[PDB]
């Protein structure tokens, strides 16, 4: 949410996509290779956090016949301490993972932006709101070439440099 | 040309290092709250003790007649269970319970104690079978006839097996000194037990107690764990409940206390008194005293983990 | 045009994952070290026991005459406190202390024990009131006249209330067997106590002890917790300190041990023996044994958290 | 502390500010909307860390009459273990939070820099030390327009492109 | 591993280096001041993690003569709980530190890239794969000047702007 | 001109928050697995008890004759150690062991107990020295001649030193009541001990036990910790093993149990039964019960920390 003042609620096909507007018409198509990268990383986080322990813990209390009061107070004291430790670890873990997730998605967006920028060396100029100004009407074949990273950086240059 | 990211009209608020209430596209729960109100025992040898108390399986009251040599991966104690028919209790009872919960079951072996000069068929109406009986694994040693004395006795048992043996005996405390004389004669009675790890005699103590099952006498149950080839000896002169069979631990198991039904249709490794916790989440807010292989208990009822990007709608 | 950030001449060094001693613009402390040398009790029902020991509030030595039915949210034990006037001690004393600390106070009720055939007004000079007295909640049972025997007695108390009752009795150990005969007669004495959770008799034991308050005898204090509608019975023949009133827990409270004064001007939920820890910081380096609602104790005396940016001056 | 070889000790009005130098005169004015962002995030960290627990812990020791030696050694063993856990958690927490704070401020500075850069499309060029070279004398009205993000990216273009 | 589709296995002299190719010849020389920065930060991580505790823990068990079964089960229960806490802390610590290490090296690479980019204002143009296109044959003295950050940004300008 | 980073043909896979198996240039281990199979005692006063049991150093069986006043920074218990020569055991033995492990050694002082009217030279063949002896720090009190009675005795010891004194006495349980009469006379025997913190008498208990070292009698060992200027008294009439010397803790030390040799060539602060853990790593996967100053035990055998960048080869 940097220079992109908002998101596209109509982009139901992916996480990151393109929305062009030349003289031929309109177009909005998701970028699968960045969406799949962020999705892969979130999937990895879920694989590391959704975890099963192989450590078995046994009963040291008794709900039906209460144990000695002193040893029961030691047991309750220890259990409460461990509960505090795990509540802290859980809260901190969730907060940190969420921070890194948000920053990760933002980073993916920015790196995609600068990639498309480096594809258009001097034939385009940054507008300041996440869009690129082309100084020559790029048709839809040129659009598809921009998407799959095949647009030629010099076979459209001179024409745009004049403009 | 413009490039951007997706968004939704209604997202999920989460918490971060910086804020509390950040809208994200998608989020999932990390703290488990859904509980199955059954004991999921699919694929495990399960023994529901019911009216039999766990310690009773060693002494054998009538409610434990069918649990004298049980074998289990999962042992379930019930609230209606009872270790005794004649009123009494165990010394170091909870340690023995924790021993028996992970025992994997018990295997009994006759200790081969033979008697000459005393009676051996003490019974009572509280331990009801056909008529009046007693603990199936114990023997109530008394005097010959109309009172009379109890001779100083010494019986020895040697553990010939490669695993520790559970030995349990009992000291009888009658309702009066007159009844103690009637059963075993007058004079101070003394019960001495020794081995390699053990060294503790007991002294009886007659007197009036509150009537439990209409009876004022109490039976103290005691136990030691003999080591292989180690020998234990009892030197007793009365007020003695002799062990007839010793116990041996079968293998390994888990013990739980619950009040819900057994279900062989679901599988679970995390149990509590209210059922089974089946979850892949790392945390749970159901029961802090859950046992087995559980997610760690936390006090927060919900901790949402972000699975999507920041949500910024128009 | 140039754009940049701010800086200061003197910043604060902090530690990160990477370095130790990074200058930042601003930083704040996370480990609490400032302690208030008072017991901040503003808004809490506070009972400073002073010279009265916490357990004494159950038995009632002269220093606890004004604490027999106290009511508190916060209970303070003092170093000069004493549970006894006649020399003796409690069995399972620390468990009873921990029970009474979170009890919220105690409410006494007459147990209604009446006697025929014995004396009931035993006193001593160590429990000084007007003249020579005894524990206010107990009764020193003796024999009728010049020695003579103590008849075998059986007294029963039934808890008619919906909360567990604290029952406390005492076994007297005189300085000699001759004094034991003088008080209760010759022969072996035996005190038996039973209920539904309980099963334990006691035997006296005369002999010479070091003189505490000029006295060589000792009084063993014992206690059990009766359940509602459950009944307890005592079968005794001498050397017995009978309970006159039973105790009931009022509600909930907290217990601390301290040596600083009470202050109703400050409020605090974290207490230690040196005062009160009032802080919003998540950690503290004051007392690892602090109780209540405290920041977690850490060994580091200081951990500076960065609240500003990196400081890079000219 | 990237291309800005040092900071401005004279900037007492905010965290991030501008310092221009055209022919009209001098000027140093803080940027409130980025300073307030970093301040808001640090404030959030302090709100999450300054925290009060509602878990009450009771006495299981006794300073006036020492408890049984064995149960006291178990109690001391457990308390020492928990103390080690919380000292570790405190040190790691402080270090990680400090790292993220420093990187956060640096990130805010960089994003501000690239924002001002995108405002000046071709009418200015990067100098290499965090400053921007304007190829036309921009007066102070143009400076205030640069600050509040209203400077026109094309109504000063041709003149600067000639230079 | 952004626009640099792979790394240089032949760069044995440092972590980050230059590889130029003009008409004079070849050249690959490590950049010591960024390699030393990343190395210094990793060294700091190792200094903080390689740590010795001054907390002594005593025996509360007995391997030769087993203690009471109940107190032994409480002891084993507590020890297992603490072991779980420390295994979790160790796994999470290692994973987080590795993430921050990788992102740290990538960040150093990117910042170096943008530094060299800001040295070449208009005399060069980004190619899109981590390389820079010079529009005038820069000799090896100019290369060494580019490395030690002394290349003049305007005393080669006009010639390259024509091309 | 192009700028980039280094790479290698074969890197090391590590784990992150996101992936499991990421190749990096260089990585180092954080979990220690290398163990030294020796007790590294370089620079420490070490006492290897060997055949002497730790508790024996207080009572003094023949195997502990050279450990009666040891002084150590590091105390090593061995599996072949024994606290006793005459068969018996300690009450609260593990607490006393934990006290003696961190004691720094012991310093003995004669308690100065003198006797009139009884014998004092009880011996046995199990405690073999020149001929038949007994515990060096204890005295076996018996009756004068052919049986006869044991007079009611009262002996007092006052701790005149500024540190707590370790007091240890013994109650003899013979193989029969006939042997108990032969040693100390007929009638009930009673041993009473009291101080300021203490209050507990003992009663003997003859009977047959399994023969250990060819002997059926047992000796119960008991101990209390007197405070400075506090006085302890014993009131005994037989079956009593009197203390001749009291013990005082020297300072501070550490106690370990091991079966490996002592090495004064390596230094270490983390010990376990299999040797010494010498490491700078924060974690270890060797022994969860290691003691001293150790890396924290974890269940993972390896956790690789990245020390290099991401490895992306051609
Ligand atoms: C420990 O807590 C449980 C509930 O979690 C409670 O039932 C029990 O009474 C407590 N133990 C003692 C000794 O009060
Ligand atoms: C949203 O998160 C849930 C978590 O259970 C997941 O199952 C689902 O696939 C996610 N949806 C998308 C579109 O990623
Ligand atoms: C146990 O005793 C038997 C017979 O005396 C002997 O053969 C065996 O080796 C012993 N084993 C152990 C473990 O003591
Ligand atoms: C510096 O930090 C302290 C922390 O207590 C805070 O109160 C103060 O407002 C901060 N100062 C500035 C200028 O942010
Ligand atoms: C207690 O006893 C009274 C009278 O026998 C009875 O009315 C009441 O229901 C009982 N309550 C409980 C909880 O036992
Ligand atoms: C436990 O530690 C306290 C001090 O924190 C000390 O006073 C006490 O003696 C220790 N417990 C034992 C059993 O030594
Ligand atoms: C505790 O665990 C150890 C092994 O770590 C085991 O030898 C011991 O028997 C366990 N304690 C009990 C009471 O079973
Ligand atoms: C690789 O890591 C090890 C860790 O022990 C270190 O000793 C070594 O110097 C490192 N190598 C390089 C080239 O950094
Ligand atoms: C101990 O007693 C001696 C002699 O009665 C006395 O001088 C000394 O002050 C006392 N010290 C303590 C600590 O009780």
């Amino acid at each position: 949410a940097g220079f992109i003042e908002n998101g596209w609620e109509g982009l139901i096909d992916g996480w990151y996509g393109f929305r062009h507007q030349n003289a031929q018409g309109e177009g909005t198509a998701a970028d699968y290779k960045s969406t799949q990268s962020a999705i892969d990383q979130i999937t990895g986080k879920l694989n590391r956090l959704i975890e099963k322990t192989n450590q078995q813990f046994e009963l040291i209390d008794n709900e039906f016949n209460e144990v000695e009061k002193q040893i029961g107070n030691v047991i309750n004291w220890t259990r409460d301490s461990i509960t505090e430790v795990w509540s802290y670890n859980a809260e901190l873990l969730v907060a940190m993972e969420n921070q890194h997730t948000i920053d990760l998605a933002d980073s993916e967006m920015d790196k995609l932006y600068e990639r498309v920028k480096r594809q258009l060396r001097e034939n385009a100029e940054e507008d300041g709101t996440g869009c690129f100004e082309i100084f020559h009407k790029c048709d839809d074949d040129c659009m598809a070439s921009i998407r799959n990273n095949t647009y030629d950086h010099s076979k459209y240059r001179e024409e745009a440099m004049q403009n | 040309i413009c490039l951007g990211h997706h968004a939704v009209s209604n997202g999920t608020k989460v918490n971060t290092l910086t804020e509390r209430g950040v809208e994200v596209v998608n989020a999932t729960e990390t703290v488990e709250r859904t509980n199955i109100p059954r004991i999921c025992s699919k694929g495990k040898r399960t023994v529901d003790l019911g009216q039999c108390g766990l310690l009773g399986t060693i002494t054998g009251p009538p409610q434990c007649d069918q649990f004298l040599e049980f074998s289990a991966d999962l042992i379930i104690e019930r609230r209606e269970g009872s270790d005794v028919c004649y009123p009494g209790k165990f010394v170091n009872e909870e340690a023995l319970r924790q021993i028996l919960r992970e025992s994997g079951g018990i295997d009994k072996e006759a200790m081969g104690f033979t008697y000459s000069g005393i009676r051996t068929n003490g019974a009572t109406s509280a331990c009801r079978r056909s008529g009046s009986s007693f603990y199936a694994e114990m023997k109530w040693l008394l005097s010959n006839t109309d009172n009379a004395a109890f001779p100083q006795m010494t019986k020895s048992y040697k553990n010939t097996r490669k695993s520790p043996a559970l030995i349990v005996w009992g000291i009888h405390h009658s309702g009066s000194t007159a009844e103690q004389t009637k059963l075993y004669g007058s004079g101070n009675k003394l019960v001495t037990v020794g081995s390699s790890n053990y060294q503790q005699s007991f002294v009886p103590s007659p007197g009036a107690r509150p009537q439990v099952n209409g009876l004022s006498g109490r039976i103290d149950f005691h136990w030691l764990m003999l080591n292989p080839n180690d020998t234990v000896t009892f030197s007793f002169n009365g007020a003695f409940i002799a062990p007839d069979r010793a116990s041996f631990l079968r293998g390994k198991s888990m013990g739980i206390q619950s009040g819900v039904q057994v279900d062989a249709n679901c599988e679970g490794d995390c149990y509590h008194s209210g059922g089974t916790i089946i979850s892949n989440l790392p945390f749970q807010n159901i029961d802090s005293r859950a046992v087995g292989k559980c997610p760690r208990y936390v006090k927060q009822r919900s901790l949402l983990l972000a699975t999507g990007m920041k949500n910024v709608p128009e």
